[PDB]
């Protein structure tokens, strides 16, 4: 999860908005487009993921090295 | 104190919801500046004189955060460097150049002459970490004296130098989140914004929330 | 003896003996400034009286407790610094005495921005100039009872030599 | 074990392709 | 400019090179070796077997000597206003006349003279190089050589 | 001298009198005028 | 009383009277430092400058240099003196530098007076401009500050190293 | 207390012009309003007009600018900016026409108008080398 | 370099600018090019370098010190 | 804050830092250079790689300097097996006597050859410190004929 | 300065020149759509390139737009 945190950390939006353009045009010569037009995530957002997703890391990852140290020894 | 997981877990536990909580105070401290904050109903009062400096606030713990980082940090890959150069009489250790902790263990001394000097009714020391005697439960250690050495001083400097720093971005994001050199209407944009544009040389970021987001991170390092 | 500042309560324009009746407003500044640099040097030194004899960390402990006995103790090369930054204070303060507006205690500059002074200001130079009579009157009281009795303060007054 | 004359033709020749070098690299301009 | 220069400082090192020959030959020059143990592991030139061979404590001191001038050459390089002759040329100034072939014979304290001196000093100091390599004796040898023996007696 | 004595007369010489010469030029180099 | 106003009742410039930058202390403190005392020409400044700095700065690099030594050494005492002597060797060449890309000027308070009379319709930067009037502020103030500088470092090292040994000696 | 009387009751800022709007360029806002208002600085905190002439010195035209903006919300619209060089060089420059830039003034004529839409704009490759 | 974007790093830059325009003894020296905060796609290179640079030389040192320490 | 960025107008005419850091980035892209022309870009890439093989010519040449002059190669063609080849020998003075003592190699402390080059150069047919002192010396006279 | 281009897919509606925090824009006559109105760009020395004028702007892709170019004290946003 940490790690995956540094996909939002490091990136920015218009990247993945080009990206979700071609799936998009996939998503329409197969007819699924939804009618929610998909949007890749605001630049706030971008970063409110990846401060989440690296916070979450690394505090899990201090969790279960502090829990099974502390409880083996 | 003889379950150590619960004690390591209660401790880390409540450090991280403390960090966590006081980022949170610093963030709402930033929306109201953005938006409950009236210029005319606080004329010369303690908020508009900080505003009107803020400056000079930000400047100097700038620079009390380079000297902390520089000293602690520095101190830190200093042994490192001598320690891989075989030099072991030049790092900043006990068996070498030695930094004690001196005004900590003045206090230390002071809280375990108290029962009976300053405290006249106490029986024993509020903590044994300032001193006295080992509590051992069934042949595991519950409390005992805390020694504070070169070791100690390196690290408490490093809990200071990221304290200041988190302090740095916070408050810079509280003083600065109406207006500021680049953007003189910063307010306008709102507390939660990502940027005013590529221009400028680049304005990412110069929210007050892109403050508490990096606050966010320093705090995580700091905890 | 005038409208200066350092009147009280207890004898307002306290000059008994009519120092002031006939000085100009030169010796008066001079007066005044002898007052504050004494009112301000008696103030540490009874604050120093009393923490040296109940702390003294310094020096490795050592340095007895008792004053005008750890006068003759200092290594004499610390006397000699103490010395030179009293001596490069005092020059710093004559070159402050040079600048325009100069008021006779005043080497903050206060005259800079107080102008019209207020009542709260003249009341707290008055209480500065209070706690320096006070302060001179007290180490006055601690050297003499040093040198006759030969116990420090709270020494004297632990034993009960009253 | 090389000896001195060696080496110190060996840097000889290498100062002539030093100043080859600025030579390639003013007139590549400022 | 860079000529006059360099044809003093070869005249002043003809000097200092006669000097160490002198210092070498009179017992002069400190023996053995400089201290590891004092002075670090980077005078340590090789060892060979458990043993540390350092940097010679001669060569030390002729380097502190030479340290000396030096330095005395870069305040003189850093004093440009306070010095009877720059080091480098001033915006506008404009070099010296180059003297070609043979300077004007002018003796004494003459600038022809210093600079007729600097030539030749620079030019004995490559004859002397070109004889060391050449030959393969050592650079004080071949000023012995050169000097008949008064040198190195 | 010998050829051990070459690294002590090179390391020093390169590493610290090289980048005092080259920072010079290219600080004066960059903040030249026209 | 209010202790914090506008400075020079501008209340524009980013800029304050505090207690700090303009009391009376802080005026003849300043005034007696080297950099702006009066009556000094730059390579007094220069000197003076040196002098203290190489005094303070031959300290740390004696006491905590890589060849210390808790009891007198010479080898500790050159080899801090040695590297004091490098540092404002150091220093000099930035000053030396830092003074060849900042100014053009020989004599100032004067250029900017002939430029705001006889007018400057030139090239400017040269004639008009010139941020300072300090004689601090020329080609030929700051090379004489730069070898005041230099000299007083060298000087202000060896007397500090002289001292120090007699202090670690009969001391 | 303040070097002119028109200034703003303003008790100075550490965010105001620098050494740079003294040898570059400076900006000032004039500006009349009928109540003493109080109002926020573009650089620091709250300052309080005069009831009457008000003139501000700033380091930016976008500073100015923010400022003339909040000053629209008093219902103050004459506020005009000025570009200051090192010396008493003054140029007009907000209200340029006198017209806000906002509004159509006849003797406006258009300044980087393409007779095209982006679709129309030429290959780059065909732009290289000049 | 990554995480941190511009526009946090030119208000502190201009907080460090008028600390040195306004303090004594440090006004003798001023500045020829005024300092900015890097530009965003100087940023994302000085980011990616030194993201590069750590990955290859930490790599490099734990393939070679583990090879010759774990294999003689 | 002038001349520096030579290749840019708009650059050299930036009075912040950006114009230094800009300035180093753009130094290479000659496509966008002031007063640029395809023959005077072909040229200096031209010119440029001339330089580039002259730098790696003089790369291999250093590599076979310092392994004849302070390696182990004769030692380590009679035992390829048992012997470490030695990049170069090491001269910091920052070592203490510890650093000293576990670097050192033969006569001086060295860094182990991570390169593969003896191998390299034992297979190609070189037996002798003076084979690879004659390459050195080659590759920098094909240097300089490519400078 | 960077460089500020005006199509004539304009529709006058004014929001990139109340946009504009530097006073670069402006509204000039025009007999191209029905306001009759078509921004400018007379003051682009001035443009500090915070794009504020193409985010309010409602045609398809844009009727103002702005081009990053060389970089000023101006451009730069530099109070200093
Ligand atoms: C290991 C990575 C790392 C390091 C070293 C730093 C270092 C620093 N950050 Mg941080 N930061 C990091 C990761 C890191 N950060 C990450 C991942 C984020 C993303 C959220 C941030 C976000 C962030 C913000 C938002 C802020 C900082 C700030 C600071 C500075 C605090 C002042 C200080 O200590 O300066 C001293 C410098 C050091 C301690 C670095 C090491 C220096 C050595 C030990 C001493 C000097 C060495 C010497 C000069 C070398 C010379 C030789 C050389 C020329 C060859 C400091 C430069 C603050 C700032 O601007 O400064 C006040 C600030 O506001 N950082
Ligand atoms: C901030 C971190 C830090 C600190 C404090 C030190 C400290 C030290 N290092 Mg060190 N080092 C560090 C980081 C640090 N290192 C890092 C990151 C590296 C790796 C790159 C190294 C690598 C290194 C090596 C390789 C060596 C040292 C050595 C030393 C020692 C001598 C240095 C010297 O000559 O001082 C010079 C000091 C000065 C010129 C003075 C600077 C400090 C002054 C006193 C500041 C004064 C401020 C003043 C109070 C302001 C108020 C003034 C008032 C009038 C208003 C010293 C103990 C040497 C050694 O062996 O020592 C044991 C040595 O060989 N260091
Ligand atoms: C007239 C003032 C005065 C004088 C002459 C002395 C003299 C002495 N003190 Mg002392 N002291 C003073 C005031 C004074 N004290 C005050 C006010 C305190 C309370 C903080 C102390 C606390 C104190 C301790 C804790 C110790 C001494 C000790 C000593 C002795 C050794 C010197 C030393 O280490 O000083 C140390 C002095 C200090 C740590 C504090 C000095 C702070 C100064 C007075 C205030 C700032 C002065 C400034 C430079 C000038 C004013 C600026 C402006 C007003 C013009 C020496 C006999 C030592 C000793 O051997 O005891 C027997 C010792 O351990 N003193
Ligand atoms: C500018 C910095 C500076 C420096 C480097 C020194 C250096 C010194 N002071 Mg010192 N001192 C200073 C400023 C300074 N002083 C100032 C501003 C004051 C206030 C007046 C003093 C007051 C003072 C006293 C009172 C004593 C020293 C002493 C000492 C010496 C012992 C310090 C130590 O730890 O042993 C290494 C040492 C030579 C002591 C001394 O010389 O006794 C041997 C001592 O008793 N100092
Ligand atoms: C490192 C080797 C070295 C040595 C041995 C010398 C030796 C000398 N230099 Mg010198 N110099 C050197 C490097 C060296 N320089 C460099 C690298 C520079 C350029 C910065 C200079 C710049 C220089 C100048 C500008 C001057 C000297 C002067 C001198 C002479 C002073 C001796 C004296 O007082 O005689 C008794 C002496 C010939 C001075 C001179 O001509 O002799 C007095 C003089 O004015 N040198
Ligand atoms: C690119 C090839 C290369 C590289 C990376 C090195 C690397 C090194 N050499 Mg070296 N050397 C080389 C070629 C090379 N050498 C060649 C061809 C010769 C024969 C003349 C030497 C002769 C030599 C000696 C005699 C010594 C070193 C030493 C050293 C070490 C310290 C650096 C030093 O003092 O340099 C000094 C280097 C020279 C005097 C020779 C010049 C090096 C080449 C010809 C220049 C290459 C330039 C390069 C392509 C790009 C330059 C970039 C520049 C513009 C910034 C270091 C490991 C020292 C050592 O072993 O310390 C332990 C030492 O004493 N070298
Ligand atoms: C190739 C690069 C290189 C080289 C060769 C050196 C070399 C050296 N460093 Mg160093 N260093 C470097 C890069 C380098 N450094 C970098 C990049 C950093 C930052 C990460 C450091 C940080 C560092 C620290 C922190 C310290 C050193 C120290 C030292 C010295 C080793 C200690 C010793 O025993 O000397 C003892 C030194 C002496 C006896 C005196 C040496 C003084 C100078 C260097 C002599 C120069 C003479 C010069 C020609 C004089 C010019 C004329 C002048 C009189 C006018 C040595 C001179 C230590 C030292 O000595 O500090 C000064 C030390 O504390 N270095
Ligand atoms: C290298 C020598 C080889 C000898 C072999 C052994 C000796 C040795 O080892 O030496 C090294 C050594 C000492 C060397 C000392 C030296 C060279 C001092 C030189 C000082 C030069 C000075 C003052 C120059 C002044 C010039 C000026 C002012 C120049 C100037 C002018 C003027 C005159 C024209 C006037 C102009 O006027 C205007 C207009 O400005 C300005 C200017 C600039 O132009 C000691 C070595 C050891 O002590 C150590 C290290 C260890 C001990 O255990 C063993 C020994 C004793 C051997
Ligand atoms: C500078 C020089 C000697 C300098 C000596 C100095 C400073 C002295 C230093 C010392 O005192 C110290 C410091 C310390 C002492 O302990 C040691 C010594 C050493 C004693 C010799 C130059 C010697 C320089 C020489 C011999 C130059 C020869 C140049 C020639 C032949 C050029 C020919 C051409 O220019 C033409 C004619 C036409 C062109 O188109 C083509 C070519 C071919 C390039
Ligand atoms: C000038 C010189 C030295 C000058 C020294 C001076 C001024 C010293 C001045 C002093 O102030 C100092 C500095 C310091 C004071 O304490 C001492 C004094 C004394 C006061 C040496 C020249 C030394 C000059 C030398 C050694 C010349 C050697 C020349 C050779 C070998 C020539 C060979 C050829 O002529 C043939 C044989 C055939 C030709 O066809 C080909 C060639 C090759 C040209
Ligand atoms: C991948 C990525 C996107 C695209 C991400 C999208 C569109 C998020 C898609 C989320 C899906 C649709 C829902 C979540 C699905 C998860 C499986 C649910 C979470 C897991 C639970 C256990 C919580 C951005 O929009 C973006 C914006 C700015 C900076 C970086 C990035 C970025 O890195």
């Amino acid at each position: 999860i940490w790690a995956f945190s540094l996909m939002f950390l490091f990136s920015g939006r218009g990247y993945w908005q080009e990206l979700i353009e071609s799936i998009v045009w996939a998503h329409n010569k197969l007819k699924v487009a939804p009618s929610i037009q998909p949007r890749a995530l605001s630049i706030t957002q971008g970063r409110a993921v990846g401060v989440a997703h690296y916070l979450l890391g690394g505090i899990g990852t201090t969790w279960a090295f502090f829990l099974a140290r502390i409880i083996s020894v | 104190a003889i379950d150590y997981p619960t004690q390591l877990s209660l401790f880390t536990h409540h450090v991280w919801i403390g960090g966590f909580c006081i980022v949170g105070g610093a963030a709402h401290g930033a929306i109201f500046f953005v938006r409950d904050y009236n210029a005319a109903n606080n004329y010369n009062n303690l908020i508009d004189r900080v505003i009107r400096h803020r400056d000079a606030i930000i400047s100097h713990l700038n620079w009390v955060c380079i000297f902390l980082g520089c000293h602690s940090f520095g101190l830190y890959v200093h042994n490192d460097t001598m320690r891989a150069l075989g030099r072991s009489q030049d790092l900043f250790s006990d068996n070498a150049i030695a930094l004690k902790p001196i005004f900590a263990q003045f206090i230390q001394n002071l809280h375990t002459l108290a029962p009976g000097s300053t405290a006249p009714n106490a029986l024993t020391t509020v903590s044994y970490a300032f001193g006295g005697d080992v509590i051992s439960v069934g042949s595991k250690i519950a409390m005992m004296p805390i020694s504070l050495g070169t070791a100690d001083f390196l690290v408490h400097h490093i809990h200071a130098f990221t304290i200041h720093v988190t302090v740095l971005i916070l408050l810079k994001g509280v003083l600065y989140s109406r207006n500021s050199r680049l953007i003189p209407d910063k307010a306008n944009l709102g507390f939660r914004f990502p940027c005013d544009g590529p221009g400028r040389g680049g304005t990412c970021q110069v929210s007050a929330w892109d403050h508490v987001f990096l606050g966010l991170f320093w705090m995580y390092n700091s905890i | 003896l005038d409208g200066m500042i350092g009147s009280s309560a207890p004898f307002k324009n306290f000059d008994p003996l009519g120092f002031a009746a006939k000085a100009d407003q030169k010796t008066l500044n001079k007066y005044r400034e002898s007052e504050l640099k004494h009112g301000r040097v008696a103030m540490l030194a009874v604050l120093g009286w009393i923490v040296q004899e109940f702390w003294h960390p310094l020096y490795d402990g050592k340095l007895s407790s008792n004053p005008l006995k750890a006068l003759t103790e200092v290594p004499l090369i610390g006397w000699a610094q103490i010395f030179v930054a009293i001596n490069v204070i005092e020059y710093l303060q004559n070159k402050i005495k040079e600048l325009p507006g100069y008021r006779p205690g005043d080497y903050l500059g206060t005259w800079e921005w107080v102008e019209q002074s207020d009542e709260g200001w003249d009341s707290y130079q008055t209480k500065e100039l209070n706690n320096g009579r006070l302060a001179m009157v007290a180490i006055a009281g601690l050297i003499v009872q040093d040198l006759i009795t030969g116990q420090a303060a709270l020494e004297q007054i632990t034993a009960g030599n009253t | 074990m090389i000896y001195d004359s060696q080496v110190y033709i060996a840097l000889v020749i290498a100062v002539v392709a030093s100043v080859l070098a600025i030579r390639l690299g003013a007139t590549l301009y400022n | 400019k860079a000529e006059r220069w360099n044809g003093r400082h070869a005249m002043f090192g003809w000097i200092v090179l006669l000097a160490t020959g002198y210092a070498q030959a009179h017992g002069l020059l400190p023996e053995g070796g400089m201290d590891a143990k004092e002075w670090g592991t980077w005078v340590i030139v090789s060892t060979t077997n458990g043993e540390q061979v350092t940097i010679p404590a001669a060569r030390a001191a002729i380097a502190i000597g030479h340290l000396h001038f030096g330095a005395v050459g870069v305040f003189a390089a850093y004093s440009k206003n306070s010095v009877k002759d720059r080091l480098l040329l001033e915006p506008g100034e404009k070099d010296e006349a180059p003297a070609g072939l043979f300077p004007a014979l002018r003796p004494g304290l003459t600038k022809e003279a210093e600079m007729l001196n600097g030539r030749v000093a620079m030019l004995g100091l490559v004859a002397l190089v070109a004889v060391s390599a050449a030959t393969g004796q050592d650079i004080l040898s071949v000023i012995d050589q050169g000097l008949g023996g008064l040198l190195l007696k | 001298m010998s050829l051990d004595l070459l690294p002590s007369f090179f390391v020093p010489l390169v590493g610290l009198v090289l980048p005092l010469f080259s920072i010079i030029g290219l600080f004066l180099y960059i903040e030249k005028e026209n | 009383v209010s202790f914090i106003k506008p400075y020079r009742q501008d209340p524009f410039v980013g800029h304050l009277a505090t207690p700090i930058t303009t009391s009376a202390f802080t005026r003849a403190y300043l005034k007696v430092l080297p950099a702006y005392r009066p009556g000094l020409t730059p390579l007094s400044r220069g000197a003076e400058i040196g002098f203290t700095h190489g005094y303070f700065l031959i300290g740390p690099f004696y006491t905590y240099g890589p060849l210390r030594s808790v009891e007198f050494s010479l080898t500790s005492l050159a080899a801090g003196l040695l590297a004091a002597i490098t540092l404002l060797l150091i220093l000099t060449v930035g000053l030396s530098i830092y003074g060849q890309v900042t100014y053009d000027v020989y004599d100032n308070a004067l250029i900017v007076k002939l430029v705001r009379q006889m007018v400057g319709s030139e090239r400017t930067q040269d004639l008009p401009q010139i941020k300072g009037t300090s004689e601090l502020d020329t080609v030929l103030g700051w090379q004489k500050f730069s070898e005041g500088f230099f000299s007083g470092g060298l000087i202000g090292s060896i007397v500090a190293a002289v001292g120090i040994a007699l202090y670690s000696t009969y001391l | 207390k303040l070097k002119q009387s028109d200034f703003p009751k303003f008790e100075g800022s550490t965010g105001g012009w620098l050494s740079a709007a003294k040898n570059e360029e400076k900006y000032v806002i004039i500006w009349t309003s009928k109540d003493a208002s109080l109002f926020e600085m573009p650089t620091g905190g709250t300052a309080k007009m005069n009831a009457g002439n008000n003139v501000a010195y700033f380091a930016r035209k976008e500073q100015c600018l923010a400022l003339g903006s909040q000053l629209r919300g008093f219902k103050i619209t004459n506020y005009k900016i000025f570009r200051i060089y090192p010396p008493l060089d003054i140029t007009l420059l907000h209200p340029f026409d006198g017209v806000f830039p906002e509004k159509v003034n006849q003797g406006r004529s258009p300044v980087g108008k393409r007779d095209a839409s982006i679709g129309g704009n030429p290959n780059p490759a065909s732009l290289k080398f000049q | 370099f990554l995480i941190s974007w511009r526009g946090y790093w030119q208000e502190l830059i201009e907080t460090i600018v008028w600390a040195h325009e306004r303090t004594p003894l440090a006004n003798l020296v001023r500045w020829k090019d005024k300092p900015v905060a890097l530009s965003i796609v100087q940023a994302r290179l000085v980011g990616l370098a030194h993201f590069t640079i750590g990955y290859v030389l930490t790599y490099a040192a734990f393939v070679i010190a583990s090879t010759i320490g774990k294999l003689g | 804050v002038y001349k520096f960025p030579k290749f840019s107008k708009a650059l050299a005419e930036d009075p912040s830092t950006r114009r230094i850091w800009y300035g180093i980035a753009t130094a290479h892209d000659f496509e966008s250079h002031d007063a640029m022309t395809e023959s005077k870009l072909y040229q200096k890439i031209f010119a440029s790689h001339f330089g580039h093989i002259a730098i790696i010519f003089l790369w291999t040449a250093g590599n076979l300097f310092h392994v004849a002059w302070q390696g182990n190669f004769e030692a380590w063609i009679l035992n390829p097996l048992k012997v470490r080849p030695i990049a170069h020998a090491i001269w910091d003075p920052h070592f203490g006597q510890a650093a000293y003592k576990a670097f050192l190699k033969t006569s001086s402390p060295a860094n182990l050859a991570l390169s593969g080059v003896y191998e390299w150069w034992y297979t190609i047919g070189m037996r002798t410190n003076n084979d690879l002192y004659q390459g050195s010396f080659f590759l920098i006279l094909l240097s300089s004929l490519l400078l | 300065s960077h460089t500020v281009k005006i199509y004539d897919t304009c529709i006058g509606c004014t929001q990139c020149v109340r946009a504009c925090p530097t006073d670069v824009l402006e509204m000039v006559p025009w007999d191209g759509c029905k306001a009759g109105q078509i921004a400018s760009a007379p003051r682009t020395e001035d443009c500090v390139g915070c794009k504020r004028c193409e985010t309010a702007c409602p045609t398809d892709f844009l009727s103002v737009r702005v081009y990053l170019g060389g970089e000023t004290t101006r451009s730069l946003g530099l109070a200093y």
